[PDB]
Order: structure tokens, then sequence, then C-alpha cells
């Protein structure tokens, strides 16, 4: 209760010093944007096999593209960067984590225990222990509580758009989490009751629905184009009756902002 | 890692075995956390070392350093003279003085109030988690069940809390902790303080349960609405009434006893906060008096 609003203060003042380098792609002369599409995309394939938290995703991507933002890798090395990644993030996140064996496993053997494991000491040392990140998830649940009332058809598309701007670095690493949130939030808000970005929210972020633009034009995009994009793990995990099958909703064809 | 001589062990937690230690070239002495090294860095250590890199604060023990190598992992930790419960022993007979309570608990609730409006969980406040110098400091200890609630916490099966000092929406099966749970504990250990004597020594899970009931009187829906709800409620619950604060805590004054029972209060909804606690009438004349500590 009397935490919360300073929590939204201190997670908006830690989203800035844990941000990746937004053209780091650029930067990686092996890797470009594709491959690493490919790579967040099969990790949510290994968050849904393993039922691990959504949470747990977003962390192990927010680490991966500050552990690429300062760390040239070469392409067949990415996936052992992804596969660290994720055990890091579980380790911090899930209650029971998957066991190491169990990583290595579903690399389909590419990498032994001992690859995995020299990686995670290694991503540690570059991230620096600093993994306590805040993540679009944690803005959106923060943001969750401002429903007049709930409504979890609201959250579940929320949630599935902020999943899907993980996957494209281009253009999403533009926006920092709590910004990409609000935009998932007022799409979700409005494709499914119809409301806008609420007043209270305004006041409390400081971003006004007009701020919100930019991405909220970004969003609409990658939500209208989510059937033909080449990474289809998130639309198939969103179709289940546990998110309502929101990933079925039809987008609005414009937003009118 | 050459730099430090470890001088002695000064017990085991969680993690792992810990030594005090002193800095060969500085002279700092330190608290040195051992981890050997294979399932990879330990959950506990990456969370203890994650979160408290972020909890700056006087009441809460920094990390000062981690070094890391090949097989063995340290975290370098700042040293204080001993534990709550040790110093709880050694005053048995003579008593802790209310004003060093008054004290203790003050600080606490600044350490506490600083954690979770960093989004940090303690969920393990013990008198063997808790932290006194002789210059009357007392700071939070041992972060390796912390977690950090960005996102709600869910609550573990096989529950890896202390006993005697669990919430009791925890052991009703609750899905999700709060920030609730460490004010329980922070309250029980006021207690323990107040009467040299544990508030809630339960053998078991049911014993635990129904010694907060029999003292707090059983919770039903017009105390904590959703009581009977819950996963581990069994209607068959033996009915006690509440009992007189005045023979449950006899040395507190009316304010003591107007912020334990907000402390204790059954519903985590309505607990009070850390934050709300340190403005409580109670605090209103607390300074900061030095402790007795032997050997
Ligand atoms: C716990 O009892 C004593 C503590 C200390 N000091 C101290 N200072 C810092 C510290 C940290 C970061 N973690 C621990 C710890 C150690 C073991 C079990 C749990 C926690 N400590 N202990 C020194 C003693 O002797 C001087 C004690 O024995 C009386």
């Amino acid at each position: 209760p009397d935490y919360h609003e300073d929590i939204h203060t201190y997670l908006r003042e830690m989203e800035v010093k844990c941000k990746p380098k937004v053209g780091y792609m650029k930067k990686q002369p092996d890797i470009t944007n594709s491959m690493r599409a490919i790579l967040v995309d099969w990790l949510v394939e290994v968050g849904e096999e393993y039922k691990l938290q959504n949470e747990t995703l977003h962390l192990a991507v927010n680490y991966i593209d500050r552990f690429l933002s300062s760390m040239s890798v070469l392409r067949g090395k990415l996936q052992l960067v992804g596969t660290a990644a994720m055990l890091l993030a579980s380790k911090f996140e899930e209650i029971y984590p998957p066991e190491v064996a169990e990583f290595v496993y579903i690399t389909d053997d590419t990498y032994t225990k001992k690859q995995v494991l020299r990686m995670e000491h290694l991503v540690l040392k570059v991230l620096t222990f600093d993994l306590a990140a805040p993540t679009v998830n944690q803005f959106l649940t923060q943001y969750f509580l401002h429903q007049q009332p709930a409504n979890c058809k609201v959250e579940s598309l929320a949630m599935f758009l902020g999943e899907l701007s993980l996957i494209d670095a281009d253009p999403y690493l533009k926006y920092l989490p709590s910004v990409i949130a609000g935009a998932a939030f007022h799409l979700a808000l409005y494709t499914v009751t119809g409301q806008s970005w609420p007043e209270s929210l305004i006041r409390k972020t400081g971003y006004t629905l007009e701020s919100l633009k930019p991405c909220l034009m970004d969003l609409h995009q990658t939500y209208l184009k989510a059937p033909q994009h080449a990474q289809q793990s998130i639309r198939e995990k969103y179709k289940n009756s546990k998110y309502h099958g929101v990933s079925l909703l039809n987008p609005p064809e414009t937003l009118n902002l | 890692m050459e730099n430090f001589q470890k001088v002695e062990k000064i017990g085991e937690g969680t993690y792992g075995v810990v030594y005090k230690a002193r800095n060969k070239l500085t002279g700092e002495v330190v608290a040195l956390k051992k981890i050997r090294l294979t399932e990879g860095v330990p959950s506990t250590a990456i969370r203890e070392i994650s979160l408290l890199k972020e909890l700056n604060h006087p009441n809460i023990v920094k990390l000062l350093d981690v070094i890391h190598t090949e097989n063995k992992l340290y975290l370098v930790f700042e040293f204080l003279h001993q534990d709550l419960k040790k110093f709880m022993d050694a005053s048995a007979l003579t008593g802790i003085p209310l004003p060093l309570i008054k004290s203790y608990l003050f600080q606490l609730l600044q350490g506490l109030a600083f954690c979770h409006s960093h989004r940090v969980l303690h969920r393990d406040l013990k008198p063997q988690n808790l932290l006194i110098n002789t210059e009357g400091a007392i700071k939070l200890a041992d972060f390796g069940l912390a977690r950090a609630f960005g996102v709600p916490v869910r609550t573990y099966t096989h529950e890896v809390v202390t006993l005697w000092y669990r919430a009791p929406e925890i052991l009703l099966g609750c899905k999700y902790y709060s920030t609730a749970v460490d004010i329980w504990s922070l309250g029980c250990i006021f207690a323990e303080m107040v009467t040299r004597r544990a508030l809630f020594p339960g053998d078991s899970e049911i014993d635990q349960l129904f010694r907060i009931f029999r003292t707090l009187g059983t919770p039903d829906e017009v105390v904590w609405p959703g009581v009977t709800s819950m996963p581990d409620y069994k209607p068959s619950f033996p009915k006690w009434a509440r009992q007189d604060f005045s023979k449950v805590v006899p040395p507190l004054d009316e304010d003591g006893r107007s912020l334990l029972s907000q402390m204790l209060h059954y519903d985590p909804n309505k607990r009070i906060s850390a934050k709300a606690a340190l403005a409580h009438p109670f605090f209103q004349d607390v300074t900061k008096p030095v402790p007795h500590l032997r050997l």
C-alpha cells in the first residue's frame, strides 16, 4: 500500500541506468537484429516449455541486450549468451529454478555444462551482478493497480503487446521499459474496454497520452503485423485460454490519437 | 583475495560459512562470506549481492565487495560485533532497557522501510539476522532469502522462513508474499525484547498457527475478510478469544501496546507499514542508547 509510489519513482530511476546502448547491433559485426529475434523467440518457447514466469523471460532479454552492448559475440556463441542469461534470470526470479543440466539439454547439446557455467560467470562479470533490472512487465503490473476496475483481458493483452516488444530490437530499444508499458497498457485498454490512458496514471508517471504517441504508433504497427511476423512463439503462447486468447483479438485499424 | 587474513569463524548462515577477517593493507575489519564452487552461482548469493548492491542504508549491513575467482566466491561485508539473539541471551537476567528496545525497533523499522520502498522483501527477520554494535546501532543482515517484488512474489509450497516469526497469512497458505510479513516478524521480535521470551514458539506449522490464535484470538470474517476461503484454513479450527495485551506484554505502556497490535494486525492489507510505524506516538522521545555487550 504505502511503498507503491516510492517503488514507481525508484523503478523509474533504475531503468535509465540498466538501459542498453540504443544502436548496439551496428557495432556487432557478426550478428544482426534478425538473429536476436530468433533467439528471443526461442527463449519464449524455453519459457513456456519449463513453465517459467514471464518476468524471467523479460530479465533474460535485459541481460542479453546489456551483455551484447559491451561484448562482441560471434553468431555461433549468441545462444550460449542467451542460455546463460535465462539461467541467471531463472535463478534471480523463479522459486525453484531449472537445473543447469536442463539448460544444457534444450540447446540440442550445442554447448557442454562447463560451457554454460563459464558463460554464466562471464555474464555476471559483465553485468557486475546488477541483475535486479526493471522490466516492461514490472511496470505493467504496477500500472494495473489503476484499472477501474481490473480486467484480465485488458491485462492479458497488455502483457502480450509488451512481450512482442522483446522480439524486435528495432525499434524497441529507443524506448524505456516504462514507456513501452505505457503504450501497451493504453493500447490494451483501448482495444478491450475502449478507454484511454487514465488520468491518475498521467499524474503518477508524468507521461501525457500525447507523449506516448511515438511509442504507440510503433507498437500498434507490431500488433497489426503480428500475424505475418517471422517469429510466432508469442502469438501461440497468448492464444491460450489462460491468457484469454488475446492474440486472436483484432487490433483497431486506427488509434485515432 | 590475497589481501585478507582470515581471523576466525563467526557462524554459518544460509549462503555459507562466515569469517571475521582483516584487510592486511587498509586495516579495515570485515566479515567474509565464503562460497565453495557446481550448479553455478547459488541462487541465494545471486539474489543477496544483486539486491544489497542497491540497498545502501545505515541500518542495512553494507556489502563492501564481491571477489570473483576461479573456484571460490567471496562476499565482503562490514563487520558488526554480535547478533541480537546473543545479546538477548546475555540480557536474560538483567533485561534490555525499554529505551534501547525503542531505539532498536526504531532503527530496524527504518531499515525495513528502506528495503520496502526499494521493492525488496527480507522474508527472514529473526534475532540472529539482526546485528548490533557497541555504539547502539542495529542493522538488517542475511539477504539470502530476500526477493525483489517489482512483480508480486509467489509463495513456496515448502516454506523456508523461521517458524516462530512467520506471519499467519503464510501459514494459512495465501498465494503471494507481502511487505506485511516483514512487519509481523519485527512485531514478534519487539514483543520478545520486551518479555525475554518468544511470543509464538511453535513446534509444528499447526502449533505455530494455534499459538497465534490463542493470544490474538481466532480470526474470522469480521476481523480478516477472506480468512475462511484460504487454502489451509479449516472450519474445525478452535475458536479462541483475543487476550488482554497488558497480560501479553506487561512492561509496555499504552503506546507500546498500540504499535504492537498494529504490527500484529491479522489482515496483511491493514497491518501497519514500516513507514507508518515510524510516525507512531511511541517513537516521539526515541534516543540512541548504548548497549552493554559481553565477551
Ligand atoms: C552472529 O554472531 C556474531 C556476529 C559477528 N559479526 C558479523 N558481522 C557481519 C556479519 C554479516 C554480514 N553476516 C554475519 C553472520 C555470520 C554468521 C551467521 C549469520 C550472520 N555477520 N556477523 C561477530 C561475532 O563475533 C564477534 C558473532 O558472534 C557473537
